[PDB]
């Protein structure tokens, strides 16, 4: 019916300035007062400011004056600029209205002078060793990329019924997590799976392999 | 600005059972208290707007009542789909302030891991790298230890865990464990061992390997 | 429904309005005195083509739909009618609404003609909240 949804970067470098965008289709503009919350790392959402009727504007004093929300009506969005950006503002920033009657998927920024980096997607493979119910479960390996986030898929959205993708940890300035299939067992080499990555931001599409082999 | 504080920190809660959560302001902020609730993967949802005025299409469970510091939100005969996180916000003064959360867990019963290793990836050899896995899919409760034994004995720091959020399945867990080595001290040995010990058993789940090659 | 000065106060306090950001509960008890006589029912017409509409009398332009004006544009998603209402629900939580954009309370004419800037606490004085 109504549907917003935030664009922008991934990262920028501190100390530069952070530019993202929130198209709003569907539903008018033309008044309903609009807003921009932010959700840190530690799961604490901290409200930015909001673009009442008219072009009044309030902003979180915790968000110094680095601030600086505004609109396009002939283009239907509004945007946010969040100027001398710095480490702590790393977090995802949604885009709201006056309530939170409606929301946005929300985008993950990173700000961090380290740099991009593509993945290095490995596939683990089964071993020889047995189960507690004949029920094979494969996974893969997405060590060294920057930044987040990754799509790990299988089989393009084809293998759904059942995988597990672990958020990731980080290796003081670079990321590493892992994804895991179950699947009917053997029914393993006969069907053969593959853990189908994504690097959004790398500009990166890795397909890799997991044809449950065995060196 | 103005704080709000949510207790309790957690809450793990049987399928049918009655829970509340509180949200106190340190403000007299009369009446504008709502909640949201966001669940795993997802931005959050308004429930009830000002304290007890229930938004349109949100379970009749919900109710929230209160004005004035004291401020509650009451979940009656929870359901599974109620696991997620709810935070409190007032609007009464700028600027808005978010509640520390209360993430609310589904007693699920008691259900044990299912172990699997995987040995460091050909190619991840090659570049001098060497990645041991351990997946110890689908538990609770959240509680669960995992060591590592390079042949005969324990490891340490090397070590690389990372659980997820409880399950929108059956409030299942899983777990994810990596244990990370250059390649000539991968090869200096040949048995690695995976054991995790939970409540499910009194006898370790021990999913081992030696390096028996390509 | 026709409040009773004192009536209204409380129930504004009860609907969190006392000090609603910044604004003392008497600016309210005040803003629907000369602004609607304190008659949930009140209604008058704006000769441009909008109609006003109970206690805080709130636009048909950018408030509610009358279906009698086509600029419309809903803020606060509420059918006009609603606002008419034995229950404040409705009018207080669109005034909460309105109040919110730097205009504040000057959004009400009344207010800003006749109440604006007097002892208004007189307007909670002698009730019992």
């Amino acid at each position: 019916d109504v549907q917003l949804q935030e664009s922008g970067p991934s990262l920028v470098k501190p100390s530069q300035t952070l530019s993202l965008t929130c198209s709003v289709t569907g539903d008018s503009i033309t008044s309903d007062y609009w807003s921009w919350i932010r959700k840190f790392p530690g799961n604490r959402l901290e409200y930015m400011g909001y673009v009442s009727y008219s072009g009044s504007t309030y902003y979180n004093p915790s968000l110094k004056s680095r601030i600086s929300i505004t609109r396009d009506t002939s283009k239907n969005q509004y945007y946010l600029d969040l100027n001398s950006v710095t480490t702590e503002d790393t977090a995802t920033y949604y885009c709201a209205n006056w309530d939170g009657d409606y929301w946005g998927q929300g985008t993950l920024v990173t700000v961090s002078a380290a740099k991009t980096t593509p993945p290095s997607v490995y596939p683990l493979a089964p071993g020889s060793a047995a189960q507690t119910n004949s029920m094979v479960t494969l996974g893969c390996l997405v060590k060294g990329y920057f930044p987040e986030p990754v799509t790990v898929t299988w089989n393009s959205g084809s293998l759904s019924s059942g995988v597990h993708t672990f958020p990731a940890v980080l290796q003081s300035d670079l990321y590493t997590l892992s994804s895991s299939v179950t699947v009917p067992s053997s029914p393993r080499p006969s069907e053969t799976v593959t853990c189908n990555v994504a690097h959004p931001a790398s500009s990166t599409k890795v397909d890799k392999k997991i044809v449950p082999r065995d060196c | 600005d103005i704080v709000l504080t949510q207790s309790p920190a957690t809450l793990s809660v049987t399928p049918g059972n009655s829970v509340s959560l509180s949200c106190r302001a340190s403000q007299s902020i009369g009446n504008n208290l709502h909640w949201y609730q966001q669940k795993s993967h997802e931005s959050p949802r308004l429930l009830i707007k000002y304290a007890s005025q229930s938004i349109s299409g949100i379970p009749s469970r919900f109710s929230g009542s209160g004005s004035g510091t004291d401020f509650t939100l009451s979940i009656n005969s929870v359901e599974t789909e109620d696991f997620g996180m709810y935070f409190c916000q007032q609007s009464n003064s700028w600027p808005y302030t978010f509640g520390g959360g209360t993430k609310l867990e589904i007693k699920r019963a008691d259900a044990a891991p299912t172990v699997s290793i995987f040995p460091p990836s050909s190619e991840q050899l090659t570049s001098g790298g060497a990645s041991v896995v351990c997946f110890l899919n689908n538990f609770y409760p959240k509680d669960i230890n995992v060591k590592w034994k390079i042949d005969g004995s324990e490891r340490q720091n090397g070590v690389l865990n990372s659980w997820t959020d409880q399950d929108s399945k059956d409030s299942t867990y899983s777990m994810s464990s990596t244990l990370t080595l250059t390649k000539d001290e991968y090869e200096r040995h040949n048995s690695y061992t995976c054991e995790a010990t939970h409540k499910t058993s009194t006898s370790p789940i021990v999913k081992s390997f030696n390096r028996n090659e390509c | 429904k026709v409040f009773g000065r004192c009536e209204l106060a409380a129930a504004m306090k009860r609907h969190g309005l006392d000090n609603y950001r910044g604004y003392s509960l008497g600016n309210w008890v005040c803003a629907a005195k000369f602004e609607s006589n304190f008659n949930t029912q009140a209604t008058n017409r704006n000769t441009d083509g909008s109609t006003d509409y109970g206690i805080l009398q709130i636009n048909s332009r950018w408030w509610c739909n009358d279906g009698r004006t086509p600029g419309s544009r809903n803020l606060c998603n509420i059918p006009c009618s609603a606002l008419l209402s034995s229950d404040i629900t409705a009018s207080v939580n669109c005034a909460k609404k309105i109040v919110s954009d730097g205009n504040g309370m000057n959004a009400w004419v009344a207010w800003r003609n006749r109440c604006k800037g007097t002892d208004v606490q007189a307007w909670i004085r002698g009730c019992r909240l």
